[PDB]
This record gives structure tokens, C-alpha cells and sequence, in this order.
């Protein structure tokens, strides 16, 4: 849902 | 680098959102500008589907790196007012981390 | 929707607004007022003589600057564009600004 | 000069 | 001089043609390169109106000397080569009379 | 309806 | 509607191409063989190695160029725009083409 | 590489 | 007048800054518009050459009001923050001697 | 690699062409897209000073690849036409020696 | 330095 | 004219 290490 | 491109169309309504690229700031698992606009940018999106009527048209590859938001209803104002503060908080990232995500309009 | 086309020269002179289109309509008073006004100020308050054409029926009037080094024509150009984009802002939905 | 519903 | 004002968007269709002033050419009545732009302007507008289900929307000054062609179906192909087709014929008298007629495009 | 001195 | 949104520089090398959106349908598949085949193209015949970006689901892909002043690969980038431009030009309201 | 009803 | 011709690329970055013509505020000797402009293109110019690792590339007119600063290292955030200085520093002066100086962007 | 900037204003007429670089094709004293592009520049200015009434402002760096034409009268079309064959001219030579000359518009 | 450049 | 200007 969120990925926090996504960017 | 994380790249942000933000379309503006002439009445400054916020069509498109682009974000690209990684911070490179750390390695996986510990990069903080990374950490810092994924929070924003999922957060936003929650927040734009969850309190407003919007329902932009999205996109993003899963293997990370990529996503891309674009507006459907460009006269809904809380759906903008949402962009606005997304787009002023990855702001707030750059003045501090200039070499890790840059934020680029038309 | 009333649309309005701004055109800016290379000088950042407004050479061309274009208002068409239509909105007791408050929006349509608001943007007839500056729209009015303005081009009454332009000629009652400088030298510059605008060329004026629209159509009798209304939903279009176009202003063509002669003198696009009048600076005053100019922030009084830039002023109703400024009105307009504030009635826009509340009215998203009945004025589009486009600039050409 | 002024039609206040011109547009 | 005429003004001959062409906005094409970016996939070449024309949404604008806006004309303007006068030819200046003779005098009224006997002005050439007028007669030439009017029976273009008019015949071409008739043209659309005529064998097209396009209505664009039309506005000019009763008093002459400006029209407004603004174009609802973009995606009218037949209208589309029909303004194509005006602005070639335009264009033919802008060769031979560059100081009384000037296209300028977007 | 068309005017051949219009412009 | 597949919309496609190309950037293009100062320069006027093309950094950014977005094709995003859906058109037995033959407007995408010819989309589809033009977009895949430019970017076997460019990898296999040039030296460019683009950064590439896609949605698993379809409807969505990015091109990045890194080698802006590669001629192969931009050439390359031209043609594809001129195939997609090809095909707009009869499916005019399947394609949109737009320049930023 | 090439999914023909990609878009 | 004095024309100042800016370009900035889709990074943000300020690619060239042209500077041609003269304020014609006074005569040469003693124009303030002039000065203003003179000292804050030439400090400016010392100042990335002097503070960062930028060699940009120039040229002017010997003696003609044209200057012409080209970025060679559009990266260099140091050069980027001076002459973003320098244009905020041309702007100041635009703001209360309009009819000298004129700053046109891209 | 020479760089041709060329500005069109909004009535079609050209108001700026700079040019500056070194082809670097060859070395100096034998260059040969270098020849091409100065004969075509040097001529094309020396045509509209003297086969017309327009006198462009001119400057250039004495000694540096660095030219600058700006028209003074854009409504002189024997001028145009001229600095249209110009470019023309030096498109011509992009064609077949892209790496060396580029062109770009506004 | 000129400053009478411009 | 100078032929190696550019
Ligand atoms: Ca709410
Ligand atoms: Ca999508
Ligand atoms: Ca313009
Ligand atoms: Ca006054
Ligand atoms: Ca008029
Ligand atoms: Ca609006
Ligand atoms: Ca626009
Ligand atoms: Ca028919
Ligand atoms: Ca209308
Ligand atoms: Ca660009
Ligand atoms: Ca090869
Ligand atoms: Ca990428
Ligand atoms: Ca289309
Ligand atoms: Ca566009
Ligand atoms: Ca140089
Ligand atoms: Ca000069």
C-alpha cells in the first residue's frame, strides 16, 4: 500500500 | 536523483504529476529524501481518493522508481488544494536536499 | 464557459486578449465590469488607442494593442487579467485564461 | 459602453 | 493589412482562425486583396457549414474588418481539410500581396 | 451574407 | 484515448516520451509494435541505454533518454513519433499527441 | 518485450 | 535600453544570460541604470569564476553593450545559486527603472 | 559545435540570430563546416546592408565565434527574406554536418 | 571592470 | 571577412 523506500 | 515533473496548465491547475528516479541519497532500506516523498507522495494520493471526489488516473511500476499521477476533474479545488501541498512538501525536501530530488514545471 | 486568450509578445507585451463565450449571471458581470473598465481606463487614462472589435450579440470582444510599449496600457492590461484570474479562481468552472 | 451580462 | 491568425494545436488540427484589420489595399470597394480574403473567409465558413456536420462557433463585427472561426470537432476530418484548404488559399494571396495579408500561426 | 468588402 | 506526451529541449532532442491510456483493437496494437519495436531499436542499434518505466497492467510506459546528444537513438525516437503521428492522423480520436 | 494490446 | 535575454532549460538551470544594448538613462559616464547593470553582471561573472569550480563560457562586444554568459556546467549548483543572484540583483533594478533595463525569460 | 539561435517573434519575422561556437570539424585554418557557416553569415550581412535600407545591430566577439544579429526594422521584408535564405543557407550545411552546426528555433 | 558598460 | 570565424 505504501512502500516507503519506493523513491 | 529523484526527479518530480509537474504539469501546469495556464489557469495553474495541476494536471500532471511525474516522479521518477531514486533519491540515491542512501542504499535501500535507509535513504531519507526517499522516505521523505514516498510518504508525501503516497500520503497524497490517499488523502486526494479518501476526502475528495477526484479519482485521478494512476500509474507506476512496481519494481518502484515510477509513478505518475494524472487529474481527471481539474475544477475539483480539493483535490488541487491536496496537489498544491504535495507539490509544497516535496518543495520543502528540495530547498534541503537539492542533489537528491528536483522538482521541474511544464 | 466564457475563454479568455491572452496573447504576450516576445517583450512580455499583451498584444491580444480575446473574451468568448458566456459564463443574473454574476460571473458574466464580474468579468463584463473589468472586462468594460478596463478598456475605458486604457483610453480615458492613456495615450494608447486600442483596436476594438466584437460582436454585437454579445459573447465576444476582442482588444488588439497599437502601442505595446505603453507601460501604462500595459499594467492596466495586466491588472484585468489579474480581475479576471480572481473571478477564475472562485469560478473554475465559467472563465478558462489561456495564453498564447 | 458597458453591457453588465455581455458575457 | 489583414491579420491572419492561425492557432493549430499539437496534433496539426486548426481549433482558431481569428482575421482581422483591413487589407489596405484600395479603397472601399475596390480593394483586391480584400475581395480576395473575403470570398475565401465566407465561401470556406459555408463550405464547413454546408457539407460538414461541424458547427464551429462563429462571432465577427458587423462593421467588417473581423471574424472568428473557433473550431467544436477537431476530429472533423472534412472541416479540418476544408480550413487547411482556406488557409492554403490565403496563403496564395499572402505570396503575391506580403504587405496587405499575413498569416501568423499559434 | 457575404460581404466581398469585409476585409 | 492513448494520450502521448513527448518532451523536447532547447536542444531539440526529445528527453521524455509518456504514452499512457488505451486507444482486436488495431490502433493500440500499431501503437503497441511501434512503441516496442523504437525501444528494441535503440537498445539493440545504439549505444543508448534509455530509462525505461511501465505499469504491469498496460496503458502506461515512460521513456527517458540519458544520451541526449546520441543522433541514433534520437533519430530513432523520431521516427517513432513520426509512426504514432501516422497513425494519429487517421485515428485522430484514438491518439492524442501532445508537445511539451 | 512486445505485448500487441498493450495500450 | 538595456535587453536581458535569459534561457532556462527544462532543469531549472539557467543555460545562457544575454545583456545588449545601453540604459541611455544619462550619457556615458555618468548613466546609473547602466552602472547598476555593469556591476552586478561584471561581479557576478567574478564572482562564479572566483567562487566555484564553473568556467563558463563568455563573450562580449570590447566596447558595444553586449555580454553573453553561456553554462558550461548547468549541475554546478553554486553557479546556478549566482546567477540566480545575478538576474534577482537585474530584476531589483528592473522593478524601479523599467524603461532602462527589460529581463526577458526563455 | 556551432550554435545558431534564432528567435521568431509572433509575426513570423526573425529578431535575433546568434552564433556562436567553433565547428570543430577541423582545425583552425582548415575547417570546413566552420568556411560554410562564416561565408553564409558574413555574406548574408553584408546583403542586407548592402542591397536594403535596414542597418541590423550587430556584435560580435573580435576575436571569438561568437556573432550576434538583431533587426532594428522587422517590417523590412527584402531584410527577411534575406535572413530567411540565411538560415536556409546554414540549414542546408546542418543537413549534412549535423554534429558540427546546430539550428535552433526561438 | 567597465562600469559604464551597459 | 575573416573565413575561420566559426
Ligand atoms: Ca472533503
Ligand atoms: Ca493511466
Ligand atoms: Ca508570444
Ligand atoms: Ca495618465
Ligand atoms: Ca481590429
Ligand atoms: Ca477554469
Ligand atoms: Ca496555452
Ligand atoms: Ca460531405
Ligand atoms: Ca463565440
Ligand atoms: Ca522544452
Ligand atoms: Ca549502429
Ligand atoms: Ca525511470
Ligand atoms: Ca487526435
Ligand atoms: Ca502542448
Ligand atoms: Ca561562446
Ligand atoms: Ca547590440
Amino acid at each position: 500500500k505504501l512502500n516507503l523506500q519506493f523513491f | 536523483m529523484i526527479t518530480v515533473d509537474i504539469t501546469v496548465n495556464d489557469e495553474g491547475k495541476v494536471t500532471d504529476v511525474i516522479m521518477d528516479g531514486h533519491a540515491d541519497h542512501g542504499e535501500y532500506g535507509h535513504d531519507i529524501v526517499c522516505a521523505g516523498a514516498s510518504a508525501v507522495l503516497f500520503g497524497s494520493v490517499n488523502a486526494i481518493i479518501g476526502l475528495t471526489s477526484e479519482r485521478p488516473d494512476i500509474n507506476y511500476d512496481d519494481n518502484g522508481g515510477h509513478f505518475h499521477i494524472r487529474s481527471v476533474d481539474t475544477n475539483n479545488d480539493e483535490a488541487q488544494l491536496i496537489l498544491q501541498t504535495m507539490l509544497v512538501s516535496l518543495q520543502t525536501i528540495e530547498e534541503e536536499y537539492n542533489e537528491n530530488i528536483r522538482l521541474n514545471y511544464k
